């Protein structure tokens, strides 16, 4: 009951992502990296805006951005991509097509996230409150280490699951179901996430190359 | 509404198809490790020695000779799994509708699914001291087993660390029953053929989830969604369980996979 | 294919567990 | 570093 309102995070999604992006007229991992450090920036400014989180203790705000940054933004793109033939769509205007995917030695985790998360998505037609939601669930992970005080970010995970719940009673009421199949997108978001930072340490470490690097 | 009877029918029946296919229940193992029963046996193995003396106290049973220890154990890990999977496949053909799943599917949904039940049944079978092996004959300390050389003294700490967590829900039986047959029909397993007959039993499944947890833990808020987030945890332990095997495989002379467990890890993420 | 890559788990899926 | 930075703004 909307101590954490659908309308808040619903805001702190729509203040990214404008239609200018046509296009400016390949290498998909630093077309993609930079799309990231991009995106890293506006994270911040969409963290703010979801409610509680800037109540909560600096250094908390700080790790959990630093756990989740890296599942926060592959939600973010993916359901950006909901209607793209085989690639996604950067924040930065560009397509990633599959081929260059593959050319470029990242086919197998980039058709993992096609197959299960953008397809999934597209198939629920999940909306952007509901892609908020999951975005701040991920966000309140009370288990990241150091932790000042993990039980009032439980307790915020909690209020994000309440709201999200009710949300999808009223909008959806011919979908009892829906809210746990938004939950059931979460754990293909964490295998996809932990295999995207492997090959990030990978390309950290050959020099493959800001604030994606202070992230890393 | 008038879907509720048949969701508690489904329950019930899942329930009772649990007890059939899984020997020891959590609700045995609780009365085993807070010492409740009076059949209650278990030998401690918390050392080199104890291991020695209840190492025979220890199914399918032969002396394949000169292995060190932490391989041993580490295979009778994989030992234990063998027959799990055959449990958890009896359990699987219980619930309605899977039988009638294209094949391919079937052995797909048992080929993700079985590592993400074994370690949630696990959970059963500890506390934060220890495990329970050999159904409930043993108990083997949790700093044994973080005592061995290298890398098997930490596989088990990110179960035991789940455990924790996962314990602090306080699920029974009935409830883990549906749990694990939510997890079972996942659609998001890779190379399904046919995605939407699984999804819509899983649905019903977590309908008739969401309605036990409401009835038996009617003051535990959120448990539903907190109990759906664990399939994320679970989903990590087994792909960091699947990459510690990568290494050992590449590293450890030729410790050889039992042939299911073989066939379940080739080609597993 | 992938049934003939899990001999096995096919058995058990469609026979059962020998004793 | 800039994490810090960009949070106290
Ligand atoms: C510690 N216990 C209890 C069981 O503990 C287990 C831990 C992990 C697994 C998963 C196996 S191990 C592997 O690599 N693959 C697998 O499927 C299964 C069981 C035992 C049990 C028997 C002998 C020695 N100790
Ligand atoms: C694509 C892709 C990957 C992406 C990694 C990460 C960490 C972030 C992408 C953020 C975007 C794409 C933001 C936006 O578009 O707004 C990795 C390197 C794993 C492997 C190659 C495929």
């Amino acid at each position: 009951n909307e101590d954490m309102p659908v309308e808040r995070i619903l805001e702190a999604e729509l203040a990214v992502e404008p239609k200018t992006e046509t296009y400016v007229e390949n290498d998909p991992v630093t077309n993609i990296c930079q799309a990231a450090d991009k995106q890293l920036f506006t994270l911040v400014e969409w963290a703010k805006r979801i409610p509680h989180f800037s109540e909560l203790p600096l250094d908390d705000q700080v790790i959990l951005l630093r756990a989740g940054w890296n599942e926060l933004l592959i939600a973010s793109f993916s359901h950006r991509s909901i209607a793209v033939k085989d690639g996604i769509l950067l924040a930065t205007g560009l397509h990633v097509h599959r081929n260059s995917a593959h050319s470029a030695g990242v086919g197998a985790i980039f058709d993992r996230v096609l197959t299960e998360l953008v397809s999934k998505m597209r198939d629920m037609q999940m909306d952007k409150t509901e892609l908020g939601c999951l975005r701040a669930i991920v966000l309140f992970n009370p288990d990241s280490k150091g932790l000042s005080n993990p039980a009032e970010v439980e307790a915020l995970r909690e209020k994000v699951y309440a709201s999200l719940e009710a949300y999808c009673k009223h909008k959806y009421p011919e979908q009892p179901g829906r809210f746990a199949k938004l939950l059931l997108r979460l754990p293909a978001l964490r295998f996809i996430g932990l295999k995207c930072l492997e090959h990030l340490f990978f390309f950290k470490l050959i020099g493959d190359t800001t604030f994606l690097m202070e992230m890393l | 509404g008038p879907e509720s009877a048949d969701l508690r029918a489904l329950a019930k029946h899942l329930y009772d198809s649990y007890i059939k296919s899984f020997p020891l229940t959590k609700a045995k193992a609780r009365a085993i490790l807070t010492g409740k029963t009076t059949d209650k046996s278990p030998f401690v193995i918390y050392d080199m020695n104890s291991l020695m003396m209840g190492e025979d106290k220890i199914i399918t049973p032969l002396q394949e000779q000169s292995k060190e220890v932490a391989i041993r154990i580490f295979q009778g890990c994989q030992f234990r799994s063998v027959e799990a999977v055959q449990e958890i496949t009896e359990y699987a053909k219980s619930i309605p509708g899977f039988v009638n799943l294209d094949l391919n599917d079937q052995v797909t949904l048992l080929k993700y699914g079985v590592h993400e039940i074994i370690y949630t049944m696990l959970a059963s079978l500890m506390n934060k001291d220890g495990v329970l092996i050999s159904e409930g004959q043993g108990f083997m300390t949790r700093e044994f087993l973080k005592s061995l050389r290298k890398p098997f003294g930490d596989f088990m700490e990110p179960k035991f660390e789940f455990a924790v967590k996962f314990n602090a829900l306080e699920l029974d039986d009935s409830d883990l029953a549906i749990f694990i047959a939510v997890i079972i029909l996942s659609g998001d397993r890779p190379g399904l053929l046919n995605v939407k007959p699984i999804e819509d039993i899983q649905d019903n499944l977590l309908q008739a989830l969401e309605l036990q947890l409401k009835l038996n833990h009617p003051e535990s808020s959120q448990l539903f969604a907190k109990l759906l987030q664990k399939m994320t945890d679970l989903r990590q332990i087994v792909t960091e369980h699947v990459q510690l095997l990568q290494v050992i495989k590449k590293t450890e002379t030729d410790m050889s996979l039992h042939p299911l467990l073989q066939e379940i890890y080739k080609d597993l993420y | 294919s992938l049934t003939e890559r899990h001999k096995i788990l096919h058995r058990l899926l469609q026979e059962g567990s020998p004793s």
